[PDB]
Order: structure tokens, then sequence, then C-alpha cells
């Protein structure tokens, strides 16, 4: 099956392009380099298995991080409730989220 | 002669002069006189962006002068 | 998982630069000759603290900084610094290759007056 | 926004003087009264395909010249447009531009 | 996971199923494989954008590359096949039987 | 000696664009290991700012690192200059 | 006022294709010992007018066994990307600024093959069908040099944007840089256009023929940008306008010379031009170009 | 919001898949497949892939569905998962394709290959005898 | 001068959001105001839809779109 | 072809194989795939017929749809997370996509189906290649991800495999079709194992191309494609007949063959983790497997068919060419029972 060339002769054929969080040109950085960061370091050399069972926090907020679910889903709430108050008529958005505000360099 | 050919040939210059000269102007009127900015690299749009907010007339072109720094 | 803190209105109050891109181009050599030590504070407390609501003050310092620079400017060479950035602002690109005799004009006013 | 607005302005423009060419000599009243498949020309498309193909490879290399790895950049631009030749000679030797 | 993503798979989903049903036309089996390549590639080109992953803007280009070369050799077959018919049609190929 | 001569001769007569094409990419081939402003180009795209330079803590054991951007110490560009 | 960029860009290019006619019949004549239309206007003057209002009130003669479809989007497309591609073209600013602007003509260039087949397969005629396919590999083989060698060209521009040409060649022109280049390029050019010596190929044809002259024009202009750079001064762009209009003029001119003064190639005369001495040639200063800015230390700014 | 333009860009692709998988006359397939790579290169250029929906436009369909068409006639919501920094004074779409030569030494070298081997295949396939 | 103004338009913003959420979410029950949804304690780079989600449509399109339909 | 152009396309196949083998990045994976692909289609196609051309774009079809699946797979779980590396899945159906893909390119049932038909249509020596080398790849992939396969897909496509296999090849009158069903049942039983323990499954591999290789020398040295085309082998070649009808024992899983190897070990490394009834059915399935080889056997050297008056001329002539790894691989797998316990060497 695989057979770990790479490693055994130090050549780093495609290792470069696994992961976000490894050099990447004129040190631009993704957009969840902490959080895979922070979830690569705590599983490594743990094992796949215990890695699974232990680092779980670090993977969930990675993957939290990566697709936003619930990031989204409470905004959506928020809207959702806003959207109700002003159709039932008790709440008015201040000038800010209405256009009025004096904006800042 | 020869220079018959002229007369037709200077119709196509003026009408090659309009586009350019036309984008010109038009940049020199929406821009409040001067070139129109532009924006690539995504750092110049984020200056755009300051300009806009400092002059309080939603307007990048108009500049805000020392003489606002009190 | 927690409550995220935020700062309060009051302290992200500061009294801010006014001047548009152009005058911020035309005396950013200086700027950074001039205001380097308050910026060189602020970009590393920035860089190591890895928070926005750790660095507040920096950023208040890096403002005043900015602001007694100008001050110095409108005070000494403000009508040559008109000029200069003025042309800046004229180009497009905001190119400083267009007019070096304005740029030579503020710069040896600044440097025989500060 | 300015792009959308242009494209559609040109297809609108297009297609409305295209509609008024066909139709203003409609209103008017008149009398109203194989197999072979080359096969050369299919070749011809083919190396068509795979030359734009190499050229899409090759298109990065505007960007490519700032590095700071100038000899692997120079190299594997080389490999490249040295692969793309011997795509050619070796369709040339095999009779592969004939006609 | 948003709405544009999965969208692109329905997309995807729907050019499989149509490879998979062949009414006719194996020329319409290439076009399914290119439809299915091209979402493939636009929706490998958002995710790759969204997550700012710079070295990972290598891959579509490779997979493009990739594609199109296997459309080639296919289209060549696809000739041959032909050459020896006179037609696409998928039921000519009723010689090899299970 | 003499057949590498008459081959060469043979080519540029009735083959001239094939010649010319190989002579171009050999020299461009060679010509970059020989030349000496490659790596004036090397240093050159060294020498382009396209980040902030994040500045370092100061522990006192860095004699080499300027306080000010006016300090003699740290890289120079007057070979740039010159160029 | 964005509207009335377009308008402005968009009128004066088909007034220009009317006039090219008269010029191109004018400048032929001349060239042949004789003149072009001089009794239709002061000086032929209103010979495009005459023609246009003809054209426009002859019958159109619809196959009657036609996609009508494709029949009518042929043109649609041929005049929509003809168009098009003067858009990002700075002149000397342009009404478009793209940051990829010469690859976003490459790709509508590369688009305008389907009219052609389009209309061959929409004719209803085995040997038009013939001719379009004739036509269209001719498109696509010359296409493939003209890429390679626009991207050997911006390889010392330093970025695909139009406009950087214009501070490329601010003190030299590009022609004296790479000669060949050019050639090979003009070359290509009068071949995408099915031009002479490569022309082997009532409403709906006035629609193809305003769409090849506009392109005519376009690629002209194209090269007078590319190769040979007008000093632009910001404060007064009118003389960087006037440059070029009449370096384009010129590069037409040349195009009705070069049609007035050779016979035509066959076809596989000009397939073995190219695939036989344009690409090898091409290839070989592909690879110098890439070179020669690491061997000089010459590397362009932007990145 | 624009009425999410995304959305309506993904519809309309969708509706154009489901439009050419049904095949009806195989060039109004393929004419489908056009639209529906038009529809994606919009979404592509919009979501700010400029460069690679450039190369969809011109490769894709330029070249793959022009060589197809042509062997036919020889033949019979959004906007919210978004950044908020800025790029610097480049595209990092840029500087990441153009890393292929200085980081992707491994894959030019097997992608060459790969379209080495391609071209050899197809000579020998069509070849005929 | 750019990041620092940055850092106080972005918290700014947050705070004006806290605030109208803080108003809003008053009847709800279960509802904490200004809670995570990250484990980790660490500050975490704010979404557009964070600091636009409740604002007006015009720089919601301005904030998503204006760099890229810039021509 | 030019033999420079095969020996280069044979390179290039076996090169897609490393690639595939020795890469941690999925893209080069699937590079190495797409090169294996481009570079086999021209091997099938080696002596032009109309058969050999169906055969291949057939081939090419399931391949490049599997191929597509593959990418999918691929760019949902980086979706899913912003992962390259080949490691557990990390998301649902993503994995059960890059199951199906790799299904289709091994030819496990339901994705059976175009075995059989590419390799009636192509030569004996293509389809050696094909049901030899081409199983290395996507098994080394399948090895890898093991940890993340769902065991009840892998196992009902497996025991599908199994049983089609022995009901195709009962119905067989061509000897490359029943080649091909034998693969199906051998992939089937290979696969079974893949959630238990990738050393059985890379032993079963071993055993199986060793087998296939020594019965397609065999089926080119007496160059018959058909049951009474191998009937007449006989009369010339008595020493063939016999290793073949021994060689088909072995693949029968008869003890003590060497192809009562992996079965047995098979069946024991899912007995210890408490599975009974699946080994069962897979025994009494392989019953039928080992019907149509002793069919094969009775045709072909256990009984004496009648021959033609032009087989004499035969009787004057010797192969020119000679296959030097035929002997070694007929004893390999016949008689490498006793060196079980060596599959501790993690082959
Ligand atoms: C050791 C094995 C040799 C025999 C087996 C060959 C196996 C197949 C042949 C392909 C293997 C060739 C080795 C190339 C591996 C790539 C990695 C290595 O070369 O290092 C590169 C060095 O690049 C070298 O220039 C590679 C040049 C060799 C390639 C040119 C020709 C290749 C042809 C090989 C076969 C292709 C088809 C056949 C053609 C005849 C990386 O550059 P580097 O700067 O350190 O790091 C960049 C990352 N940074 C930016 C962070 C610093
Ligand atoms: C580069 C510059 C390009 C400028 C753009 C082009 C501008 C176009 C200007 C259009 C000019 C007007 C054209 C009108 C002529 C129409 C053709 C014509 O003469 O038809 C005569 C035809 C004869 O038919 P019958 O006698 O009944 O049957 C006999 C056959 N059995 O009579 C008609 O149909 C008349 C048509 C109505 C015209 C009335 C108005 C005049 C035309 C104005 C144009 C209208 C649209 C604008
Ligand atoms: C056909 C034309 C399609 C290409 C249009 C846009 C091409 C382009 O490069 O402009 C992109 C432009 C700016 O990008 P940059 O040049 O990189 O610089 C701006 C950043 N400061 O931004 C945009 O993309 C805005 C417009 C994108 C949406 C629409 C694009 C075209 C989509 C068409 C869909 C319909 C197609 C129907 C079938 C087509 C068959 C021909
Ligand atoms: C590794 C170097 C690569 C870099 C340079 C090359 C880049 C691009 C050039 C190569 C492109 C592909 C060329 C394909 C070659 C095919 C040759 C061929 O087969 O054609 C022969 C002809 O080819 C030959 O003549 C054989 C070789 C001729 C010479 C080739 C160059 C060898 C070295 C010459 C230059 C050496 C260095 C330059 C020094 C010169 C002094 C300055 C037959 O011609 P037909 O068209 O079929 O004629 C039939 C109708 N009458």
């Amino acid at each position: 099956p695989f057979f770990d060339v790479q490693k055994r002769l130090g050549l780093d054929l495609d290792r470069w392009m696994t992961i976000q969080s490894a050099e990447q040109p004129h040190k631009i950085p993704g957009r969840c380099h902490a959080f895979e960061k922070e979830w690569i370091e705590c599983a490594h050399g743990i094992g796949g298995i215990r890695a699974e069972k232990e680092c779980k926090i670090e993977f969930d907020d990675f993957v939290e991080c990566l697709l936003r679910q619930k990031t989204m889903k409470r905004l959506s709430a928020i809207k959702r409730q806003r959207d109700k108050l002003i159709k039932e008529g008790k709440y008015t958005p201040p000038p800010h989220h209405l256009g009025k505000e004096d904006p800042r360099p | 002669m020869w220079f018959e050919i002229l007369p037709g040939i200077a119709v196509m210059a003026a009408c090659l002069f309009i586009p350019g000269m036309a984008t010109a102007h038009i940049h020199k009127f929406t821009n409040g006189g001067k070139e129109k900015r532009v924006a690539h690299f995504s750092y110049q749009w984020n200056l755009m962006e300051r300009d806009r907010r400092i002059s309080g007339v939603n307007r990048y072109h108009v500049t805000k002068g020392l003489e606002n720094i009190d | 998982p927690g409550i995220v803190e935020l700062p309060t209105l009051e302290d992200l109050k500061v009294q801010e630069v006014k001047v548009s891109s152009s005058v911020l181009k035309a005396a950013a050599h200086h700027y950074g000759a001039q205001c380097d030590k308050p910026n060189k504070e602020f970009m590393l407390c920035r860089w190591e603290e890895k928070d926005p609501r750790r660095c507040l003050e920096e950023g208040k310092l890096v403002n005043q900084c900015a602001l007694d620079f100008f001050r110095q400017i409108k005070r000494h060479c403000a009508e040559p610094f008109t000029e200069y950035w003025t042309c800046i602002d004229y180009s497009g690109l905001q190119l400083f290759r267009h007019c070096r005799k304005q740029q030579a004009k503020f710069d040896e006013c600044v440097l025989d007056k500060l | 926004m300015n792009i959308m607005l242009t494209l559609l302005t040109n297809v609108t423009l297009a297609s409305l003087l295209v509609l008024i060419a066909f139709w203003l000599p409609q209103l008017n009243a008149y009398s109203e009264k194989r197999l072979p498949f080359s096969m050369k020309f299919f070749l011809v498309a083919i190396t068509f395909l795979l030359f734009d193909l190499e050229i899409a490879l090759l298109l990065p290399l505007p960007w490519a010249s700032q590095t700071n790895n100038l000899k692997t950049m120079l190299t594997m631009a080389l490999f490249l447009l040295i692969l793309l030749a011997a795509s050619l000679a070796y369709e040339w030797t095999q009779k592969g531009l004939e006609w | 996971m948003p709405l544009v993503y999965m969208n692109i798979i329905m997309a995807f989903a729907i050019a499989l199923a149509g490879l998979l049903m062949y009414r006719s036309h194996l020329m319409s089996s290439l076009l399914c494989l290119e439809g299915m390549m091209l979402s493939l590639f636009i929706m490998s080109t958002l995710i790759i954008l969204n997550t700012h992953f710079t070295l990972a803007n290598m891959m579509p280009i490779i997979l493009l590359v990739f594609a199109a070369c296997e459309a080639a050799l296919g289209l060549s077959l696809l000739v041959m096949v032909s050459n020896t018919y006179g037609t696409d049609y998928v039921q000519n190929l009723n010689l090899l039987q299970c | 000696a003499g057949r590498i001569a008459s081959f060469l001769k043979n080519a540029w007569a009735k083959e001239p664009v094939l010649v010319a094409s190989f002579a171009i990419g050999g020299l461009a081939i060679i010509l970059p290991s020989l030349s000496p402003y490659t790596n004036y180009a090397i240093r050159i795209n060294r020498a382009t700012p396209y980040n902030y330079p994040v500045p370092l803590r100061d522990d006192g054991n860095m004699p080499d690192v300027p306080s000010h951007p006016q300090d003699p110490q740290g890289p120079s560009l007057e070979w740039l200059k010159n160029l | 006022m964005f509207m009335i960029n377009i308008l402005s860009l968009i009128i004066p290019i088909l007034l220009a294709v009317a006039f090219l006619t008269l010029v191109e019949r004018k400048v032929l004549g001349y060239m042949q010992l004789r003149k072009g239309p001089n009794v239709v206007g002061p000086y032929g003057l209103l010979q495009p007018i005459a023609d246009a209002l003809k054209l426009f009130t002859k019958e159109p003669l619809r196959p009657a066994t036609s996609s009508i479809s494709m029949f009518i989007i042929a043109p649609i497309l041929a005049l929509s990307l003809a168009l098009t591609m003067w858009v990002p073209l700075p002149m000397p600013y342009p009404l478009i600024n793209m940051n990829l602007g010469v690859l976003f003509m490459l790709a509508m260039s590369s688009l305008a093959v389907y009219s052609i087949l389009w209309s061959g397969w929409a004719s209803n005629s085995k040997y038009a069908l013939i001719g379009a396919l004739r036509a269209v590999a001719q498109t696509i083989s010359y296409e493939v040099t003209l890429a390679i060698i626009l991207l050997s060209v911006l390889l010392m521009n330093g970025s695909y944007t139009l406009s950087t040409l214009i501070t490329t060649q601010e003190h030299i022109w590009m022609i004296f840089t790479s000669w060949p280049l050019a050639m090979m390029w003009f070359i290509s050019t009068l071949a995408e256009t099915n031009r002479a010596p490569f022309d082997l190929t009532a409403g709906p044809f006035a629609m193809f023929f305003m769409a090849e002259y506009a392109n005519i024009i376009m690629m002209n202009a194209f090269t007078a940008i590319l190769f040979l750079g007008a000093s632009h001064d910001p404060h007064t762009p009118e003389l960087y306008t006037i440059n070029f209009v009449l370096k384009t003029l010129a590069l037409t001119i040349t195009f009705l010379w070069i049609r007035a003064s050779y016979p035509r190639f066959r076809y596989d005369q000009l397939m073995h031009l190219l695939w036989k001495s344009f690409l090898p040639l091409t290839l070989a200063l592909c690879m110098w170009h890439i070179s020669l800015p690491i061997m000089t230390a010459s590397i362009p700014p932007q990145s | 919001m624009t009425m999410y333009i995304a959305f309506i860009l993904s519809t309309i692709f969708v509706i154009g898949f489901v439009g050419f998988s049904s095949k009806p006359s195989p060039i109004y397939g393929g004419l489908g497949l056009i639209v529906s790579g038009g529809v994606g290169c919009g979404i592509v250029l919009n979501f700010g892939g400029s460069f690679l929906g450039l190369m969809v436009f011109l490769i894709y369909l330029g070249g793959m569905l022009v060589v197809f068409g042509y062997t036919t006639a020889m033949a019979t919501g959004d906007w919210v998962i978004y950044d908020t920094g800025d790029s610097g004074f480049f595209s990092e779409e840029a500087m990441g394709i153009a890393a292929l030569y200085s980081y992707g030494t491994w894959l030019v070298i097997v992608t060459g290959w790969s379209l080495l081997i391609g071209v050899v295949v197809i000579m020998e396939i069509t070849r005929g005898n | 001068l750019f990041q620092a103004e940055k850092d106080r338009r972005v918290l700014q913003m947050l705070r004006e959001n806290l605030e109208e959420e803080a108003i809003i979410m008053k009847d709800v029950p279960d509802w904490k105001v200004g809670e995570s949804v990250f484990h980790t304690t660490r500050w975490v780079t704010p979404m557009m839809g964070e600091l636009y989600g409740l604002r007006t449509n015009e720089e919601i399109l301005s904030a998503t779109y204006g760099f890229i339909w810039y021509t | 072809m030019n033999p420079i152009i095969y020996t280069t396309l044979i390179m290039t196949v076996m090169s897609g194989t490393m690639l595939v083998m020795i890469s941690s990045h999925w893209l080069l994976i699937w590079i190495g795939f797409e090169m294996n692909l481009l570079a086999m289609i021209p091997v099938l196609m080696k002596n032009f017929n109309p058969r050999a051309t169906e055969a291949a774009t057939k081939y090419f079809l399931t391949q490049a749809t599997a191929s597509m699946m593959l990418m999918m797979a691929i760019i949902i779980n980086l979706l899913y997370s912003g992962q390259w590396t080949i490691t557990k899945m990390f998301n649902p159906v993503a994995m059960t996509m890059m199951t199906m893909a790799l299904a289709m390119k091994l030819g496990l049932s339901p994705f059976h189906f175009w075995v059989p038909e590419v390799t009636q249509g192509i030569s004996l020596q293509a389809g050696l290649l094909l049901l030899t080398w081409q199983k290395l790849a996507p098994l080394s992939v399948l090895c890898q991800i093991s940890q993340s396969i769902n065991p009840n897909l892998m196992l009902t496509m497996a025991m599908l495999s199994i049983l089609i296999g022995g009901w195709g090849g009962l119905n067989q009158t061509q000897l490359r079709k029943i080649m091909a069903y034998s693969s199906i049942a051998h992939m089937g039983w290979m696969t079974a194992v893949l959630p238990y323990n990738t050393t059985m499954t890379i032993l079963n591999l071993l055993i199986y191309i060793t087998m296939t290789l020594a019965m397609f020398m065999l089926l080119i040295h007496s160059s018959a494609t058909t049951t009474l085309s191998l009937s007449h082998t006989w009369n010339k070649m008595p020493v063939i007949t016999s290793l073949m009808m021994v060689t088909l024992l072995s693949m029968g899983g008869l003890p003590p063959l060497s192809g009562f190897m992996p079965k047995w070990m098979i069946i024991q490394e899912m007995t210890k983790n408490e599975s009974i009834i699946m080994p069962t059915l897979m025994a009494m399935t392989a019953l039928l497997n080992l019907y149509f080889y002793m069919r094969l056997a009775y045709s072909s050297s256990l009984t004496m068919f009648p021959s033609t008056n032009n087989m004499k001329m035969k009787w004057q002539f010797e192969h020119t060419k000679q296959m030097k790894l035929l002997p070694t691989m007929i004893v390999l797998s016949t008689l490498v029972l006793p060196m079980t316990p060596a599959l501790s060497s993690l082959n």
C-alpha cells in the first residue's frame, strides 16, 4: 500500500500542500490558521483514535471556523426575532443600523 | 489624386477620436475634476473607502485637506 | 461557552485623523521617519497579543503622534505641503514620480524648518 | 455591475439592430416564392486542445517571476516549454501535421 | 454548509444521473462527464477561495488540465467507434454481452 | 568536425527557421547560468517589501538590529540605487 | 453617466467601420490606378450610407429549412463579442479598468469561433459546413500562437493590465525590444480575421460584415497599444488619443495594403506555415523572453 | 443584498444542467452546457476568483466545448461567510497560482509528463490501421 | 494608523451589535447575550455577517461586492 | 505499435500506480489515477479491431466516471475539513462516494458489469495486465483509509461480488469471461477482510496475482480463448494441460493447494471478530467458482477430446517465444501452503 518514500529520503514531494498553516507564499495566512494550528499540535503523536476522542474540542472549533454553522444560526435567530418585533411594532432600529450614523476612518 | 482618400480617412479619425476623449471627460466630471481612482490589490480600495467616510458627503473624490486637522 | 468581552463605546473614542489618502501618502515618508516609536510599539503589541482589545491604548498613542506630526506641518510647512498633496491627489494612481519638484520643495522646506 | 451593464447594452443593441434589419424588409409584400468525415481535421482540433492546455499551464508566468526562487521557476518554465516543443516534434515526426 | 454548495452538488448529481440514463449519443456521455468536471471545478474553486488556502489555488487549474486531456482521449475513442458504424449510437456497442 | 559543419550548413539552407529556433532555445537554456545579473535579479526580488516588517522585541542582545530606520545597522539598498 | 460612456464608445466604432469600407475601396482603387467611389457624396462620403440603406431595405433570404434560433443567434454573438472587445482597451483611460484585461480579451477572441460554427451548421448545406470547419480549424490554430506570443510579450510588462503597457513604453516602443514576435503577431492577426492572403472563405450578412470589420479595427488598435507605445501626459490625454488613433489608422491601412499586394495561400500551405514555422520560433522566443529579464536583472515591478 | 444574486446564479446553473441532462439534440445539449459554463464562470468571477474564472471561460468554453462542437459538426445566505481584512498590494489568488513554479515542482513534472503521454496516446489511438 | 483605525471600527461595530442584541433578546427565555460559539477564549476574527448582519442592504452590498464590482 | 512506445506506455502505467502508492496528498493520488488511465488505453488496443475499441471505450467511460466520483469525494472531504492528507475520511457519505469510486475502479459489485466485457474484448496479454496490475492502486488506497469505511457497505459489496462472480462464471464458455468472473469473486473475498485486517487483503492480493499470472501465461502458451479451443491442447502439450488443471484446482481453494491459504486465513480472521455467518456463506458461494473450474478441468486434461488432422503439422514446430517466469508462477501458486506463517512479513 502506502510506501512512505518521502520520509525515507526526506524529499517533501507533496507535504507542502497538505495543510493551510504550512508556509504559504508571502506569509499569507489561512482563514482558520490558528484553529488548525491548535488542532494539529494537540493531535501530534497521540494517534488517530486517541486523537479523535481527546482533541474533539479543537476539531470542533476548527470546523466551526471552516463552515460557521453556529454563527449563521445565531445570526439568523437574532434577525428572525428582530423581524418579529419590527412587524409587531415594539422595536425600532437605531439610526446606526439605518444609515444615519457618523462613519469613522 | 491620392489626397481624395483623405476625407473619408479623416472621418474615421474623428470617429476614433470620440470614445477615448469622451471617457477622459466623463472621468473628469464624475470624479471631481481629477483622474478616476484605480483600485486593484484591495489596498487602494481600502484607501477609497476611508476617503469616502471622512468627507461626510459620501464621495471619495472630495479631499479633506490639512485644514481639517485642527 | 462563555461571554465575549467588548470595550465600551467610550473606550473607543479618540481624536481621529481626518486627512485623505492623498495627504497621508504625501506625508508618509516623514511620518514614518518621525512617528516610528509609537507605531512600532503598537505593531509589536498587535502581533504579540493577537487581540484588538489588548492594544487599544497604543492606537490612541499613534493617533496622538500623527496629530502632532500634522500640527507641526501645519504650523511650519503648510503651503508647500498643500501643493505637494494636491499634485499627488490629481493622479489616479497617486504616483510620486510625476511631481518630484513639489516633493523637493516640501522636503527642503521641512528640512529647513524642523 | 458596470461590466454587466456594458455586456447587457452590447447584447441589447446588437439584438435590436439585427431584429430591425430582419423585419424592415418583411413589412413590404414580395413574391415570397455528407458522410466522408475527414480524419486530419479532427487531429487539428485535438492538437489545438492539447496545446491550449499547455498554454493554460504556461499562463501564470508574469507573476511567477517574483518568487525569490528564480532558478527553480526558470528551470520549471523551461521544462514546460521543452515538453511543449517535444510534443510538437513528436507529432511532426509521426506524420501528424500533413495534408 | 451554505445553499450554493448544495446547488453545485445537486448539479453534479443531475449530470451523473443523466450520464447514467443513456438515451443515446455517447457524445452526450462525454458532455455529462464535462458538466461533472465543470461542477467539480466551480465548487472546489469556491471552497479554496473562501478559506484563503493560497497554495491550494494550484489545484483547480491542474484539475481542469487533466480533465480536458481526458476529454481529448474520449473524443478520439468516439471517432473510432463512429468510424466503424458511422453513428455514435450507444446500442451499436452490443457485440460484448455478459 | 567536418560532418557537423556540413550538417549545419545543409540545415541553414532549406531549413533556416528550425536552425534559428533551436539556436535561440539553446541560448535561452545556456545563458542564464553564466550571467552575473541573475543574482542581482534575485536580490532585487528579495528587497521588494510586500509585507509589513514586524518589529522584534528588544532584549539588549541584538547589536545588529536597528532601533530606528535611520540607524546605520541593517540591510542597505545603495547597490540597487547604483544599478 | 456610465450609459453615456457606453454609447459614446459603441456608436463611433460602428461609424468608423462603415467609413472603413469606403476607405478600403478608395485606398485599393488608387493602388490600382483608379478611384474609389467618388460619385455618391462629395468624395464618396455618402457611399456607406447608401450601402447601409440598400442592404437594410433588401429582402432577407431565410433558408426556409434552417434553425431560425441559431440563424438569428450567430450575428448577435458576432456583434456582441466585437463590441465587447473594445471595453478593456485604454485610450488612455479604459471604459472598464480590468486587472486581467488581456486575458479577458483572449477569452472573448476564443469565443469568437462559435459564430462561425453556428453559421456553418445552420446554413443547411454540406459545402458551407466544410468551409466553416476549415475556418474554425484555421482560427484555433492561429489563436494558439497568438496566445503564446501575447504572454511572451507581456512577460516584460509585469501584469495583464492594459494600462501598464503605457507605463512600460514611456521611453521606447516595444517594437524595438522584440520585433520578430511583432512580425509573427501581425501575421497571426491577419490570419485570425480571415484577411488576405488568408481570405479562403441583406441584414445578417451586413451584421457579420460589421462584426469582422470592427474586429479588424480592434486588432489593429490592440497591436498599436501593445507594440507602438504612445507617450501619455496625465494632464492632457488628447495627445495620447490622437497618437493612438493615428497608429491604429496606419495599421489598418497596412492591412489594406497587404490585401492589395499579394496572392492568397492554400489551406494546407497556411497550416504548414503556422505549425512548422511560427510555432517553433514562437516557442524558442518564449523561452528567450522568459530567460531574458532574469539574465539582465530587468524584471518588471508589478506582482 | 441584491436578492442574493449568487442564489439566482446557482439556480440558473442547476436549471441549465437539468436542461441538457435530458440530452436533446446533442448540439442543443452542448449549447445548454455552454450557457451553464458561462453561468458557472459568472459565479466564480462574482465570488472574486477573477483569474480562475477567466481560466474556465477561456480553456473550457473556447477550447474543449469548441472541439466538442467541431467533432459533433463532423457527425450528423451569501455575503455572510466572507472575510474582514485585506490582501495587501496583490491578489492572493495570483500569488497562490504562480507558486506552481516555485512550490509545485512535483506538480509541474507530473502534469507535463501526463500531457506528453496524452499526445503520444492520441497519436497511437488515432493511427488507425 | 490604518491597523489601529480598523481595530477601533471593528470593535465599535461589534459593541453596537451587542447592544442591539441585548435590547432585542430581552424576552427570549434561554438566550444568553453575547455568548461565544467557540470553546476557546482566544479572539476570533468576526465574519462580515457578524458586523453587517443588522445593518442596511446598501452598505452590505458595499462591503461584500464593492471591490469586485469596481472597474 | 512501436516497441519504444509500448515500453514508454507500460512505464507510464507503472509510474501512475507508484505515484498513487507513494503520495500522501489526495490530488497526487488522483493525478496518479489519471496517468494510469491515460496510459492504459493504447495497451488495450494493441491489436486493432472493433472488439478492442469497444472494450477500450467501455473501460475509459467506467474509469472516468470513477475518477469524477473520487474527485467529488475528495472535495467534499476538503469542504468539511481543510485537509488534503490521506487519513481518516473525516465525514459521512463523502466516504460512501469514495468507496463507490474505488469499487467501480476495482470492479466490485454492483459495478462489476464492465469487467467481463472489457476482458472479452481485449487480447490475453491485455487481459493479464488489466486483471493483475490494475488492482494495486485502488486496493492501496482502500487499505490506507480502511479504518474509515463503513463495514456494512463494504461487506455488502464484497458478498455481492462473491455471489455474482460465482453465478456468472457458471454460464461461460469463453476463457476470458471465466477469468473476469474469477477476478470479481476474488476481489469480493479481498474486500470483506479490509475492515478487520489489511494484511490479509494484501496476502489475498499476492496469492490471486500469482495464480492469475500462471493461468494467463498458460492460456497464452496454448493460444486458446475458448473451452473447445483449449480442449485441443492435450494432443500437443499434455504437460501444459496437467499444469493448467493443477492451477485451476489451486484457484478453487482446495487444500493443500496454495489458493486455500487466503480464504482460510480470511475466515480465521473474521472469526476473531465474532463473525460466522458471512464466512460460511462465502465458502458455500466459492463452491460455485470451484464447480466451473472443475468443469474446465474436465474439458482440459482429465478427458481427451477429439482432434483435427492439421494438428499433425503443429507437432513439427516448437514455440519460438518462451516465458521465463511461468515455471516459477506455477510453483508459487501451487506449493506454498507450508510457508503460510510468512504472512507475518506484512507482505
Ligand atoms: C532521487 C530519485 C531519482 C530517480 C527516480 C526518478 C523518479 C521519477 C522522476 C521524477 C523525480 C525528479 C525529482 C524532482 C522532485 C521535486 C522536488 C526537488 O526537485 O526539489 C525542488 C528543487 O527544484 C529543482 O530545480 C528540480 C529540477 C528537476 C526537474 C527538471 C526535469 C525533471 C524531469 C524528470 C522526469 C520527467 C519526465 C521525463 C523527462 C526526460 C524544490 O525546489 P526548492 O527551491 O528546493 O524548494 C521550493 C520551496 N520553497 C519555495 C519554500 C523554497
Ligand atoms: C532542447 C532544446 C529545445 C529548445 C529549442 C527548441 C524550441 C522550439 C524548437 C523546436 C520545435 C519543434 C521542432 C520539430 C522538429 C521536426 C523536424 C522534422 O522532422 O522536419 C524535417 C526537417 O528537419 C530537419 O531538417 C532535421 C534537423 C535540421 C536542423 C535542426 C536543428 C539542429 C541544430 C541546428 C542549430 C544548432 C545550434 C544553433 C547554432 C547555429 C549558428 C548560430 C522534415 O521537414 P518537412 O517539413 O517534413 O519537409 C517536407 C517538405 N519538403
